[PDB]
Formats: structure tokens, sequence, C-alpha cells
RNA sequence: GGGGCUCGAAGACGAUCAGAUACCGUCCUAGUCUCAACCAUAAACGAUGCCGACCAGGGAUCGGCGGAUGUUGCUUAGGACUCCGCCGGCACCUUAUGAGAAAUCAAAGUCUUUGGGUUCCGGGGGGAGUAUGGUCGCAAGGCUGAAACUUAAAGGAAUUGACGGAAGUGGUGGAGCGAUUUGUCCUUUGUACACACCG
């Protein structure tokens, strides 16, 4: 939220679940953040990675595995990983 | 003085954190109250009520005392602690620690034109605990807090100037009344609004940020 | 070597384009 | 029986969005549901939707983008003049900053802000935010 | 399975065959018409697969199909081909 | 839901998407039309005419081939029934139950089913009078 | 408070169930609710078995058994210890004796 | 042969594709078909890709001590301790102490960045605790393995010495190859036998 | 009106008992059975009106249909088993992402982010389903249905304890809205008792 003067008025901008787009609250302790490392040719790990955060709701449902696998297929396609 | 027992406590002790919203971004559990004191110094403290609870025993009744404590900096952070103990003084002391441990961010918005600083709830928000349901409606600037005494105190510590409230159920149950109001304040950084439609950038968590220190 | 598998598993291997050097029917 | 197909469409979409589904099928289809969906898409609350012709009442497959908090109908479709739009938005919308009330007007099916812009009243179909 | 793993517009054709006739994307009948070939006589005499009538050969010969609860039972010693 | 029971069956026919005749259908339109006329000439009702054209002839659906419905075709050639067929069958059921009750007085179940049947008859007769497919003063007794 | 989901009987999709008469007290109990046991005993006590098998003219003679399906009301079944009061969690267990 | 071909060779050797007579609704996306007697055959390319994703996750954890591998099973211990020995993670074997991830006053208190499990249905307590501390979980899931609070479920046969050993040996090999410990031009000196359970 | 075995209100008697118009025992009248005519009430209960949409998983089972099977004291089909589906039905198990005061409920969910359609019906506890009027019924009674007056609780779910003429102590963490609980593995169970059954 921006003020009409042009300042941010929110304490913070919370993360959104990468699968359900739900806002990940500060006390959502079932939420996680996965960093999937990037590998170049020969299999060496570059040191860069992509990040996905899943809300506690999607993990509690059990769809976290399938959601994460679909998200990773998409980004891997896009970045050639 | 203080030996941190958690990884988060170690970083807070060293000074890797400056504000409590870095903890909020990653939804990390806060298990040491010294973290909240270090990062949120302008915290006040008020005992809302003391309640005697009795456990029937073979020889009379075993009376313990339940203390409800609200903390807050009046600038977007509020916390509620409930501790039951054999002594009132330790019941209050335990509830203050619990209240600090449950310090949650509170989102504040504008009833109309976004002029000045936020003063009300961004949107209609509701909290429920037991039979108590607490509704908070954004109010024009200058309205003040139109609420019962119990939710007014929590709203004052949250830093909310103007709000309309309505409650249903047994609000005479003060534990539920205060818990429902606190849940209502908590569910305020959780309503997705078009201003939060921008995709998250996923900054590094402090665990992986300071694995060299830890 | 000498990986004795049944029809369903060989189906999977084929679906995965898997020659399975030692893939043999269990009959 | 099916009394309001719009209610079933909006309630199914709401349940699917709450469930985290990325696609919801709507049956039956109707011009009012496609017109409500166009308003929803224009304000960015849904993505692609597809009308499937089955030589009957159609089917709609809607892409969901997680931006929906709630969509519902108002039944009955109360007559809403331009002057009562403020009261209706106060009743149904989370804030004066976000949310839309969908009206059926002789000028077309439209959100309440667009109804104010043309000064046209009508009847309330529903809401989404 | 999990519908997030499929596309509701392009369902897998393998699992569409097993859906009830009305619960498909576009409903279609699972019945068909057939060119029944009798033992020796030509008499193609197209039959409905779910025929409710006892189909009789044109030359007033023995019955060719028998009505049942579902698909009609062709009489013994008869072939058929879908149309 | 069944109008007069709690049964919730969904069994029914599903017409194909293709509204045009299949290529294997070769019967000329006038041929199927005069076949329908003979069928109604012995006394068959449009449902039975459709059943026979489906299972004894190469006609899957009359509407696909001719472009019209059986009752419309019969009305065009003046062979449509006076009482509509569904009402005819309901009245037949009602008179059968009434005969059974004239023989069986203790059959309270059959009396309840007769009440249901006559309720269906009144519904359908009201609809047919409103659509003017029955005489305005047509009465069931 | 509803103690059991089935209400202490076995009756779904039906109305009246004919009653039986308790073997002990001749109480009228619904057939689905009454406690029912199929007792297959021997006409000869385990003890008299040898003495009887001895006083038998026919060397090959399997001693006949007794088959009886016993019906009990709840009060008599509890009094006779055929069924015993169980804890809340264990009541939902319908498995026969392990 | 390709690396994928060799790994699925070892999986077929170890019966990693042999499922159970029952398949979970969230694991049906990896079961390929069902055997005539009742067994579901796990799609093992899916298993290989899940292992690759898990390895990508592990090597991104630049402090392997922040990883915990647990096996309440008896056939997983050797495999779990050897996986931790080669990878550098922590290995707890047998019973998890209810409170390990929550009770900060317990001596066994730990705050792992990653929790790798062997069977989600025999290891339900650590998964429940990880649902209380923002801990991502990797699990080796059978056809009947519940998928609640599991983030990377590798579809594989858990009940079995050879399967557990092969899966953990492959995961360790992948992690070290991505780390550069196993040079790409060289194979791994450790055999799968040392990951098997000893009676 | 017929029938009237058995059982059996009322009744008689025999016991038990401080008393025993009861429980226990004996004999039994009306009744229990049937026909004709009434009666219209039940904890007539799922204590859950009906129609419709959506939203978890699972395995059984019944009816029908389709597919695949390889064995039948079988008369190629078909039956009987087996396996996989679809529709419909009585249900059951697990789980919360839900709801709820909780018990619990996969509907009792999709509710202060409150609106699919429709019928009936409740407004502290008694007085009271009483009086009166009306109506139905031979009657018994049914339906409709007050007021005056009185009272600060009554009631629901759950917890701990106590009792049964029932059976065999913090901390921190976890669960619960909570009293509490786990830890601590006399226990379980019922309770309308909590001055705690000498209630
Ligand atoms: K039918
Ligand atoms: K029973
Ligand atoms: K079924
Ligand atoms: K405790
Ligand atoms: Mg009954
Ligand atoms: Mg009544
Ligand atoms: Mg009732
Ligand atoms: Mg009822
Ligand atoms: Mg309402
Ligand atoms: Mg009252
Ligand atoms: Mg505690
Ligand atoms: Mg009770
Ligand atoms: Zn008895």
């Amino acid at each position: 939220m921006q003020n009409e003067v042009g300042d941010m008025v929110d304490l913070y901008v919370p993360r959104k679940c990468s699968a359900t787009n739900r806002i990940i609250t500060a006390k959502d302790h079932a939420s996680v953040q996965i960093n999937i490392g990037h590998v170049d040719a020969n299999g060496l790990y570059n040191g860069s990675f992509t990040t996905f955060a899943l809300s506690g709701f999607v993990r509690a449902q059990g769809d976290a595995d399938g959601s994460l696998d679909r998200l990773w297929q998409q980004k891997r396609a896009e970045i050639k990983q | 003085k203080w030996v941190p027992v958690t990884k988060l406590g170690r970083l807070v002790k060293e000074g890797r954190f400056t504000k409590m919203e870095e903890i909020y971004l990653h939804s990390l559990p806060v298990k040491e109250h010294q973290i909240v004191e270090t990062l949120c110094p302008g915290l006040k403290d008020e005992v809302m009520k003391i309640t005697p609870v009795q456990k029937q025993t073979r020889a009379g009744q075993r009376t313990r005392f339940k203390a409800f404590v609200v903390v807050g900096d009046s600038n977007g952070h509020v916390g509620l602690g409930v501790k039951c103990a054999k002594e009132v003084a330790t019941a209050i002391r335990g509830a203050i620690i619990l209240a600090k441990l449950s310090i949650v961010p509170v989102r504040r918005g504008y009833w109309g034109n976004k002029i000045g600083l936020p003063h009300t709830v961004p949107c209609k928000v509701t909290g429920k605990c037991g039979s108590v349901t607490v509704r908070m409606v954004p109010a024009p600037r200058g309205s003040g807090i139109v609420a019962a005494r119990v939710p007014k105190k929590v709203l004052q510590f949250a830093g909310i100037d103007d709000v309309f409230t309505s409650s249903r159920g047994s609000t005479k149950t003060l534990g539920n009344f205060v818990k429902a109001t606190f849940d209502c304040l908590m569910k305020t950084y959780g309503f997705l609004t078009p201003d939060f439609w921008r995709e998250t950038t996923f900054t590094k968590a402090p665990y992986q940020e300071f694995t060299d220190i830890l | 070597d000498e990986i004795r598998v049944d029809k369903e598993t060989m189906d999977m291997l084929a679906f995965l384009g898997m020659a399975d050097l030692p893939g043999v029917e269990r009959a | 029986v099916r009394v309001s197909v719009l209610n079933d469409a909006l309630k199914s979409m709401y349940n699917a969005e709450k469930r985290g589904k990325r696609q919801v099928m709507i049956r039956p289809s109707s011009k009012v549901i496609i017109k409500f969906l166009i308003v929803m898409q224009k304000h960015g609350y849904i993505g692609e939707f597809e009308y499937v012709d089955d030589h009957r009442s159609g089917k709609i497959v809607v892409e969901l983008n997680g931006r929906l908090n709630k969509c519902g109908v108002i039944s009955p479709r109360f007559d809403v003049g331009v002057k009562e739009i403020e009261g209706w938005t106060a009743r149904l919308l989370p804030s004066r900053q976000f949310g839309y009330i969908v009206l059926t007007t002789s000028a077309g099916i439209m959100d309440h802000e667009e109804a104010r812009r043309k000064n046209v009243g009508g009847k309330v179909l529903g809401f989404f935010y | 399975v999990l519908q997030n793993d499929i596309d509701l517009l392009n369902p897998p054709a393998e699992l569409e065959k097993l859906k009830h006739k009305k619960k498909r994307l576009v409903q279609s009948p699972n019945s068909f018409f057939m060119d029944v070939k009798c033992q020796g006589c030509f008499n193609i005499t197209t039959v409905f697969s779910h025929s409710q009538t006892v189909v009789v050969c044109p030359g007033c010969q023995t019955v060719l199909c028998q009505p049942t609860g579902g698909k009609a039972r062709l009489t013994e010693g008869c072939s058929f081909r879908r149309k | 839901g069944r109008m007069h029971s709690r049964g919730k069956g969904i069994s029914s026919s599903a017409l194909p998407y293709k509204r045009t005749p299949p290529s294997w259908v070769k019967t000329a339109v006038a041929d199927v039309d005069e076949l329908i006329t003979k069928a109604a000439k012995k006394g068959q009702m449009p449902s039975q005419i459709g059943v026979l054209l489906r299972d004894q002839h190469g006609i899957p659906l009359v509407k696909s081939v001719t472009g019209s419905k059986i009752l419309r075709i019969l009305k065009a050639h003046g062979l449509a029934p006076e009482i509509p067929e569904d009402l005819y069958f309901l009245i037949k059921k009602a008179v059968a139950i009434r005969k059974h009750l004239e023989r069986n007085r203790k059959d309270k179940d059959s009396k309840f089913r007769l009440i249901l049947v006559e309720s269906r008859i009144h519904r359908l007769a009201r609809y047919y009078k409103r659509t003017k497919k029955l005489p305005p003063t047509w009465k069931y007794e | 408070t509803f103690k059991r989901r089935n209400g202490g009987r076995n009756k779904h999709g039906r109305g009246h169930v004919k009653y039986i008469r308790c073997s002990n007290c001749a109480k009228c109990c619904p057939k689905d609710k009454a406690i029912k046991r199929f007792l297959v005993r021997n006409i000869v006590e385990q003890a008299a078995v040898r003495d009887v098998q001895e006083a038998c003219v026919h060397d090959g003679y399997v001693l006949p058994k007794l088959y009886a399906k016993v019906h009990h009301c709840v009060s008599c079944a509890i009094h006779a210890h055929i069924v015993r009061v169980r804890s809340r969690e264990n009541r939902r267990n319908r498995e026969p004796p392990q | 042969l390709s690396q994928k071909e060799q790994d699925i060779q070892m999986m077929l050797a170890a019966d990693v594709h042999l499922g159970t007579k029952n398949c979970d609704f969230q694991m049906e996306r990896y079961a390929y078909k069902r055997r005539s007697d009742g067994i579901y055959i796990i799609n093992l390319g899916k298993t290989w890709e899940k292992l690759q994703l898990a390895a990508r996750v592990i090597v991104a954890i630049e402090n392997p001590q922040d990883i915990i591998v647990q096996s309440a099973r008896p056939y997983g211990q050797r495999a779990v301790l050897k996986f931790a020995q080669h990878t550098g993670a922590n290995a707890i074997a047998g019973r998890h102490t209810p409170g390990t991830f929550t009770n900060q006053m317990q001596t066994s208190f730990s705050e792992p960045r990653l929790l790798i499990l062997t069977d989600p249905r025999t290891d339900h307590q650590p998964i429940k605790e990880s649902a209380l501390g923002n801990i991502p979980t990797i699990a080796f899931c059978d056809t009947d393995s519940p998928m609640r609070y599991v983030d990377i479920g590798i579809p594989a046969n858990n009940k079995g010495r050879n399967s557990i050993g092969c899966l953990y040996w492959l995961l360790a090999r992948m992690v070290l190859q991505m780390r550069g410990t196993i040079l790409p031009g060289h194979k791994w000196d450790v055999m799968v036998d040392l990951f098997f359970y000893r009676d």
C-alpha cells in the first residue's frame, strides 16, 4: 500500500504461496521455502537457485508435492534447467 | 544474562536483525522473548484481567490464577499472553513472556483517501473464538475506536485509531472476547488485496542467510 | 544382470524407452 | 431444482478457488454467467475461460489465478438505483478501495463503478472481491 | 486423479471412455449400429446394439437378436461389424 | 428427482453431437415419412414408431434424417392421436388400478398409487389444456 | 448426549424390526439390538466325555454336539458378563474377540 | 548407457518399482499401471526425476549439518547413517523424541533446514513436528504413503532392504556429483552393498 | 359378529415386606386373532422437512449395466466364482483444509467474506397443552389454544472430584476456545451429587 505522497505504509510485503497464491502469514509455521539449486553442464552446482514458498494450507492438504513438481517443471523449462 | 537456545536467538543476539518484520517474512516461530525485546523495544504491557480457576480435589479446591496480558508498540505490533499459575505474580510474569512471544504484525489502512498515516483496518475482518465473533469495519478518520473495553485495549496497543466493531456471542467470556479480537487483528495481513497482487521475490531466509555464523 | 521382470514392468520400461540390457520375462 | 445457474457457477468457482484448484467447470452455461465472467476477467480476478458447446446448455472451463477471495450472487436481484449503490457497496464490499458489485442494467451487465460512470441503475447480480 | 494434474478442456481420452455417458465433456452415446452377418444368407439387416425388439431375418427365419437389459444378444452363429 | 418418489435415477438416452444423419443412412426422407404413416396407421404411438424405426430399420433418429419430429410429421399428415400419448398411457394405468381396486378393496397401497397416478393425470391435463392440445372442457373421470 | 452412532442397535434403511424374547428374562428386545451368541457345546461335559466314550456299544461314534443361538437383552447380557462396559475409545471397536 | 539408464537399472535390480496392493490418491500420479494380482508398478523415470529434484534441494543447503535423515524402520538405519556419513548430514536412527523440533529446552533440540525421511507412514511424528517449525521435508513414499506435510515425495518402494539402500546410495551419489565431490568423469567408489541392512 | 391356542391390563389368591394396593408365583376378565365401522395418537427418532449445486480419501455391500477373465458334479452363450469400471441405494472407516458450545458432523461443511428455492416451526423457566370458545369423534379423546399469577434462573455440552446395592507437583513441549489433560502409561464406567450419598 502506497501513500498518496508516495511512501510504502505497510510494515512488510508478505510472501504468497507459489501454488495457491495465498498470502503466507507470519504465524503460518507449516509454510516452508524450498531453494532448488541450478546446475550447469557436467552437473556442477552453480551457486544460483530458484525459490518456491508453499503455504501451510497446500502442504496440509498433501498437494504440496504435486504443486512443487509442476512449478519446478515449468521453471526448469523456462531457464533451461 | 541471556544464552540463546535457538538459531534465531543467536542471530538476534548478534544483531543480524533490526526489525521484527524480517522474522515475519519467513513465518519463523519465535521461542525466546529476548528476541522480541531486542527487535521491538517500544513495547508496553497491560494486564487485562485475572481469573480464578478451580480444580475440584479430594480435599477442597485447588485454585490457580489465569492472567491475560496484552503487549504492543501502538505501531502495528500486538501480542496476547494467557498464563495460569498458582501465584498471581508468576501468572502475570508468565503471561507477559507469552504475549511477547505472540507479537504479530497488524496491517493498517485508510477508510478513504490515503492521506497521512494509516489509521484503520484495511478491510472488514472477523475473528472467532468460542462463541465470540468479533467484526472490525474500517472507519473514517476521527471516528476513534467504537468497541467494548476489552477489544478497545487491544486495538490501542495494535496502533489502530479508527474502527467500527460488532460482536456476537458470550463476550462476557473475556478469554474468548480477547482471543477473538487478537485473531481478528492477526487475520489482517492475510486478506489478499490487489495491492498484494505483485509476485513475491523470495528473499533468502535468515537460516540460509547466516549459515556461516550458525 | 538377469533382472527378471513381468509384463507390466517391461511395459513401463518400454514407455520409458528402456532397452533394459538384462530385462527378461519371468514367464 | 436449479433455480439460479449464476449462483451455482459462482459458488462452484468460490469453492474451487478456496480448494486451490486452477480450473473449475461450470454447468450449465448462460449469457449472464459469460457476462459476469467477462467483468471478472476485465478486473483481473480470473484468467482464461472457455465455453464448451455441447448442443445443450454449455460448459465453461475457467482458469483460476488465486486472486479471488469471494464471489457470490445476491438473490433476489433487488432493484438498485444509482443512489443506493453506496449502501449496497457498504453492505457487501470489504472496503471502499476494492471489490465490485455486478449489476444488470438496460445499458448492459456491468460493475457498480461503471454503472456510476454512465449513471445507470438496475438490478444486482452479485459481487466479487 | 488430482485435477490439478490434468486439463479439464483436453481430458485424457483413455479415461473419458469409462465416464458415464452424461458426465463427459460433450456427452455421446456408447451404443452403435452394426452390420450383422448371418450364417449363410446375406441379410445384412442393420441392428441397434441395445435393441429392445427381437430382430427377425427377412425370410421369416430364426431370430437374430434377443433383447436384454443392456446390449442385445446376437443369436448363436452370427457375426457383426460396427458401422 | 422423481416427481412422486425419492428415486434419484439418471438413466436416460444421450443423443449424439452430430445432428446430421450418419453416412450409412441411405433411406430417402419420403421413405421414412411414409413408413411412419403406415406405423401410425395400425395404431402405434410415436414412441413405439421411433423404437421400431430404430431397431428394425437403418434409422437411428428420425429428426436427424427428415429434419422433423415424429409427432410433427404425423400431425402434418393428420394421424396424430386425439389424446396425447403420455396422457393416454397415464389414463390406461389409472383405469387398470381402478379395476384392480374394484376387485380388491383392502389394497390400500394400490389406493395410494392411484392417488399418485391421478395427480400426474391432473398435472399433465392442466399443461395440455394450457397448451391447447386438449379440448378446453376435457375432463377425466 | 448421544452415546452411540447406531443408537445401540443395527437398523439402517428400514423401519420396524421384529423383536425376540430374552433367553433369561423373556424380555422383548429388537432382533438387531439384542446380543446374539451362537454356542456350539457338547451334550457331554469335558469330564464325562471319557466315561461316556467308554460306555458306547459302537466303537466308532463321534459324540453329538449342541448348537444353539442365544438371544439376550442388554441388561441380562451385562449381568451375565456376555458383554461388559467398555471405555469410550474401545466401544467403537466391533471386531470379535481376538 | 546414460546415467538415467544406469540408475533405473539399479532400481530394477533392487525392486524400487514394486508397489503395494493399494495406491494413494496423491501417489497415483507416479504409479504407472497395476499388476494383475494387485501390485502397482511405480514409474521409475518419475522416481529418478524426484531424486534429481531432491538432490538439487540438498546441494543448495550450503550447511549439510542442517539436514536430518531419520528411519524408524530397521532396514533404513544402515542406509541412513551411511547417507549422512557420505553427504555430511545428521542421522537419527530409531525413535524420534517428540519435541526434538519444538521443545527448545530439550537436549535433543534441533532446527534442521531440511528433513529427509524414509517412510512418511512410519515416520509420521517427525513430519508432524516439521509442520510446526517451517521445515521442508523430503520423503521416500510408497504407493500407500500418506502425502500430508511432504514437500518432495520420491515414489519408491520403502519396505525392503535393497530398495532403501539403493535409493539412499543414489541420492548421496547425486548430491556429491552436484557438489563436485564425485568428479563427473569418475564413478563413485562406494557400492550399494554398504547401504544395505545387516541382519 | 366370529374366534378365543398362547400370553395377559383389571380381579382373586400365594408369597416377600416394617408396610407392598408392587416387583416374584398361581388362576385368570377385557384384550391378544379375524371381519365391518371408528379412533389419528408414539422417544410415529436420524430427536436432522423437501428440491438443487459444489466441495476429501478409502474399502465393503445391494440392484442394474459394460468390459476382461480362467476354473466349473454346470447345462457355445449364459449361470457360479474372479477382476476392472459406470449409475443408483442402505451404510461404514479415516482425515480437517471446514463447521460447531462441544458432543460430534463428510454434512450438522461451502455463514459478520452473512442472500439457490420453498413449507412448517421457536423466543427464560413454570402456570400449560391447563381454562375457555370452536371443531372432529359413540366414547376415550384428537385438533386449535390463553390469561391471571409466579420465578432468577431452568436448560445444553464438556472438565475435575466424590459416590455407586457398576465392571475390572513444576518447567518446557504436545492437545484442547476453555475448565482441564499429557507427562504421572488404581483404572474404566454412570451420575440430575459438588455441603459431594449422612447427597
Ligand atoms: K429409464
Ligand atoms: K447389540
Ligand atoms: K455403490
Ligand atoms: K505442562
Ligand atoms: Mg418405528
Ligand atoms: Mg405428536
Ligand atoms: Mg419430532
Ligand atoms: Mg420426520
Ligand atoms: Mg443468514
Ligand atoms: Mg418461553
Ligand atoms: Mg502446556
Ligand atoms: Mg447417560
Ligand atoms: Zn433379559
